[PDB]
């Protein structure tokens, strides 16, 4: 049987309840037999990471970056951005290119790379026996300069389409003639040729869609970086580490949910024939280790009761004490 | 009669250790595998391999002698080999998440 | 194998160290708050501190580790599950169901009636959750609120014919419930300054009528709350309270106990210790004789440990039954440790090298920090070959741990538990006289505030009454220390 | 063999006596004419151990095995909790996962539109690695200062099991020849029971 | 499933949930059950029922 | 893998369209002569752990 609380009220540190325990007729009550129950909201908070490592580009080495570009300032005589200084890989591989990007196949007509979602960076050539010299066409993406720069283990970016693309919408597009910007996504093509395309011998190799994401690292910091300053040759070499772990969660018998030894927030049993309370509390006390003690002694404390959260506090016993055995290690292994 | 005798022998005794006779092995499977615990990797430590010269690839390298002439400069010294290989830098080396 | 190796050491070891070993990394730019989860997060602990090689063929834990709190852990089996049962999303909303705890109240069988209940719950977020970093979370952005909280009671369907008469027989005089609180302790709180190591203490003259004996351990003020305080304002630690759940770490820092009463005899005296007046819990740099178990605690300390918990050690030492090993017990967490270290005196080739000077498994590792690889390979200075062909002089240390566990000094003849109401404290010279009693500790300096938690055994039971329908009544009685 | 794992699949058991009457009935559940074993999508109060099982399932399961729940719930003495017994296999489980409503950023990206790990990882098959080191695009981040919203899920597993519902005033196991097993109605009468 | 599902949490997957779990290669008492007849395909064996 | 993820690379220079009489395609100049980029796939090694 169910009691709804026939007072409450709220402090800003406290709870108050008060309800009419009513035992009928005929009856008895065990006072082990109740409980309370507790329904609401809990923000655990930012500092909330119940484990360890990323779960954004775990493979990736911890130096590694992304194809990202930034710019080379430089003003000698004049204010000379040279810019556009890029560093990546170009992972796909089309037929042709000729100036709406990488050719995916045909249907006579070539059909085009799309560039909310082409190319995928999840693709590329199947097989290590790739053989290429033959002037091939590829093509990939990369980031804009104006994303900050960030290693590749822990990157996350959202995504802003339903095939997974994550550039942003560039919301300036102010039309001519007196009309309202237009969203689109900012994604932009630039062409690379070789290192000799002295005149004519010119025609594109690497066909990049750079881009803008909203760029965050949400598991893990940054643990070298040389300069302050952002988008630098420099800082493709940034290194970073995951976040420590810390589990959050009620602590053990839900010890500190309820007041115990205090002569201000003391409960209250009482039969309404009389007003006297029956419980009596003293700040000499502690009952929380009383109980803990006690239901170590009635049973085994490895075991685990979702019910009250009966799951004790242990540790490691070969992190308390190390168990310094050496390293099997006779067997040379290879890559 | 197969359930009966699987849930008496439950009964009367403990069903993790194993009898050869009766083929008395129980069934069971991971508890890891049933539910998944994804406690993470802990992997804070980069990890490495190396050439298994210790170092990568270097270069030709000749000694030289300061000149105790008039003219103190470097001249080829000639108790040292011509061609010495020794690597600048950090050695070569692959990055893996084991 | 060894990058498994290293992964593990570091990964567990060398991240919990304290800040004093840690630095700041460049370019980067930490809050001054030492308790929050981003300072813990941003500085960096150079891993060749706990390196592969560290007490290499030895059992040996880290003297640094000692001090700290080793429940703050992500190994920790048990705050984890408490972790994953909520799920693994910053945002949850709860649903539990918490039981009563209060000693009076626990086990008592209402009887038919109508009663007022009522009690308080926490909303501290420092209070009702738990980290295994031990951060501050009121600083963090945690938040919890309570929607609706509901009593729920069940009744065993009996026969209203048995119940009407088990009602009847049950509101005489004889037949009144009587409970007592299985700690019955009456728990005392004693500051230790910083760096201090002798905390004296003095109780007034009073009846020391049924005493059943002392218990103590050692506490961190930062760790342990204010105890009556409905908000605590310098609370600001969200990891384990020993205080309330028992997980105590610290009672291997305890050198000597020392007990007098009326200023002027000493307990038990009577020449029955190897050291009569004092308690000498570990005796290190000396060793005349009197240590036991390969460790540097003496022989009378360990016996009476034994007698006090498991009644041996009048007639021979054995490994207790695991029905009385149970988990907060003596045998079940003692851990006795040795190792060698290097000879800095005698060994005539000794050089202190500091760490910014030590390379091992230089080339393949990086400089004071969990970076890329940078150097060359050379032969490693560090550390000293304590065996082989030419190893090096050495000295012994001795050391042991006790977790989880209290410090117990039993009121009795014998200290052997025979009977809950000890022997003495049914003796004549503690029946009537009124003595005031003297003790004084000595521990090991920490540069922490420190407190000393004392447990006086005593004797805490209620008699509930209830004579009519809804009429209850409590009859308290606390003997000795009483209210 | 008795390897039973699809217990968790069950909703409600009703039991009907005579077509008419209702077993147990007088009023002796929160749910007073069946038994709701989980009760998922609602959450009004009637759920227990953080799961979806309901309270009063708990209970007649607890009473059953190891007659345990009417003076207090603890974990029962290993010598009783055998191997294919109720509280050895009983396992809570909770998860937060995104809010597709009421998150306004929320795109539905399929399974070969999603890139994690991409160019060190094969695409859609144990294969070679290909592609490009970038950013992922999934999962969603659940923690941290730009999480997002989520919805709690609760579900419970109890394998190598069977339910058990006794023939028993109070639903405990007093003797092997329960009392309503010798109860006169059913010692002569004669009942047809539907059950759904 | 791959390294990130569920991450930090105690969840077993929806579609293994309907699946049997004794057919698996962790089984150890399949496993041992296997391995005392040997490891050949061909065995000649003495049982006692 | 390698340290900086991908492989060794080649030398590129920046091209773009010609908005002359003919659609060729001359030398841009706000891109860098030399950009490192890799085509294909990067770099492994491979190891059965």
């Amino acid at each position: 049987l169910r009691f709804v609380p026939v007072d409450r009220e709220d402090n800003t540190y406290s709870y108050k309840v008060r309800y009419t325990l009513a035992v009928g007729d005929n009856r008895v009550l065990d006072m082990a037999s109740t409980f309370f129950d507790i329904r609401g909201v809990l923000d655990r908070g930012p500092s909330f990471k119940p484990y360890s490592g990323t779960a954004y580009n775990s493979l990736a080495p911890k130096g590694a970056p992304n194809t990202s570009q930034w710019i080379v300032t430089t003003n000698g005589d004049n204010a000379v951005t040279t810019t556009t200084n890029t560093f990546g890989i170009a992972s796909m591989k089309g037929d042709n290119i000729t100036k709406e990007g990488l050719q995916i196949g045909k249907d006579e007509k070539p059909i085009y790379a799309d560039k909310t979602y082409q190319p995928e960076p999840q693709v590329g050539e199947e097989s290590w026996t790739d053989t290429d010299g033959t002037n091939e066409k590829f093509g990939g993406r990369a980031l804009k300069p104006a994303t900050n720069m960030k290693p590749c283990y822990g990157s996350f970016a959202r995504p802003t389409n339903i095939k997974g693309g994550q550039a942003k919408n560039r919301k300036v597009k102010p039309t001519t003639e007196g009309g309202v910007e237009t969203e689109e996504p900012d994604i932009d093509m630039e062409f690379f040729d070789g290192r000799d395309a002295v005149a004519g011998a010119l025609a594109p190799e690497i066909v990049l869609y750079t881009e803008n994401v909203n760029l965050e690292t949400p598991d893990s910091h940054v643990v070298y970086k040389p300069e302050t300053s952002n988008n630098s040759h420099a800082n493709l070499g940034q290194q970073a580490m995951p976040n420590r772990p810390n589990y959050i969660g009620f602590r053990d018998n839900f010890v500190g949910l309820m007041y115990y030894n205090s002569t201000g927030n003391m409960g209250v049993l009482a039969g309404q024939a009389s007003q006297l309370n029956a419980v009596v509390d003293l700040q000499d006390r502690n009952t929380e280790l009383s109980y803990q003690l006690l239901l170590d002694s009635l049973g085994d404390r490895t075991r685990y009761f979702s019910m009250w959260n009966q799951a004790v506090d242990s540790y490691d016993p070969d992190v308390r004490i190390i168990e310094n055995h050496g390293i099997e290690d006779e067997l040379p292994n290879y890559c | 009669t197969e359930l009966s005798y699987q849930l008496l022998l439950d009964s009367l005794g403990d069903r993790t250790r194993y009898f050869s006779m009766w083929n008395q092995a129980v069934d069971s499977y991971d508890p890891d595998v049933r539910i998944i615990e994804n406690h993470g990797i802990e992997d804070e430590l980069p990890n490495y391999c190396f050439p298994l010269n210790g170092i990568g690839p270097g270069h030709t390298y000749q000694g030289i002698k300061v000149k105790t002439d008039d003219t103190n400069g470097w001249e080829k010294d000639a108790n040292v080999a011509p061609a010495n290989e020794i690597t600048i830098g950090n050695n070569l080396a692959m990055e893996i998440n084991i | 194998q060894a990058n498994l190796w290293r992964s593990f050491l570091y990964s567990n070891v060398a991240l919990y160290l304290p800040d004093v070993y840690k630095y700041t990394p460049p370019n980067i730019t930490l809050p001054t708050n030492t308790n929050t989860y981003e300072y813990m997060n941003g500085r960096v602990v150079s891993p060749s501190l706990v390196d592969s090689y560290i007490n290499i063929g030895a059992r040996w834990s880290l003297d640094p580790m000692d001090n700290v709190n080793p429940f703050n852990h992500h190994r920790n089996a048990g705050l984890r599950y408490r972790s994953m049962l909520l799920g693994n999303g910053r945002y949850v909303p709860f649903h539990i169901q918490v039981p009563q705890k209060f000693f009076a109240v626990k086990n008592l069988l209402l009887l038919p009636g109508s009663y007022t209940y009522e009690w308080n719950f926490r909303k501290d977020v420092n209070m009702v959750l738990q980290s295994s970093l031990g951060n501050d979370l009121r600083t963090d952005g945690a938040t919890i609120s309570f929607t609706s909280i509901n009593l729920y009671a069940t009744f065993f369907p009996m026969a209203h014919n048995t119940a009407s008469t088990l009602e009847a027989m049950l509101r005489n005089d004889t037949n009144d419930q009587s409970f007592n609180d299985y700690l019955s302790a009456a728990n005392m709180l004693y500051p230790i300054p910083a760096n201090a190591t002798n905390i004296p203490i003095s109780i007034p003259s009073r009846n020391w009528a049924a005493f059943r004996g002392w218990s103590f351990t050692r506490l961190k003020t930062k760790e342990t709350p204010s105890l009556g305080s409905g908000f605590d304002p310098y609370f600001v630690y969200s990891g384990s309270i020993p205080y309330l759940d028992g997980t105590f770490y610290l009672n291997h820092t305890f050198k000597k106990v020392s007990i007098m009463f009326d200023s002027s005899v000493s307990w038990p005296g009577n020449d029955r210790l190897l050291s009569p007046n004092e308690f000498e819990i570990k005796r290190t740099v000396d060793g005349e004789g009197y240590n036991v178990a390969q460790c540097n605690m003496t022989k009378d300390w360990f016996l009476v440990q034994m007698l006090a918990n498991y009644n041996i050690g009048y007639q021979g030492f054995y490994i207790p039954e695991g029905y009385k090993d149970r988990m907060y017990s003596f045998f079940r967490n003692f851990q006795p440790m040795s190792r060698q270290v290097v000879d800095e005196v005698n060994y005539t080739d000794y050089k202190a090298v500091t760490l910014p000077y030590q390379h091992n498994n230089s080339g393949f590792v990086g400089y004071l920090a969990p970076t890329m690889r940078q150097g060359e390979p050379y032969p490693a200075n560090y550390p000293y070959p304590l065996i082989g062909t030419t190893a090096v002089k050495s000295v012994t240390q001795k050391k042991f741990l006790c977790d989880r566990t209290m410090w117990r000094i039993p009121f009795s003849s014998n200290f052997m538990s025979m009977g809950a109401l000890t022997d003495l404290g049914q003796n004549m010279l503690y029946a009537n006289s009124a003595h005031a009693l003297d003790m004084t500790f000595e521990v090991d300096p920490m540069d922490e505030p420190t407190l000393l938690y004392l447990l006086f055994e005593v004797f805490d039971v209620v008699r509930v009454h209830q004579p009519h329908r809804g009429v209850i009544e409590a009859v308290y009685l606390r003997t000795p220390f009483s209210a």
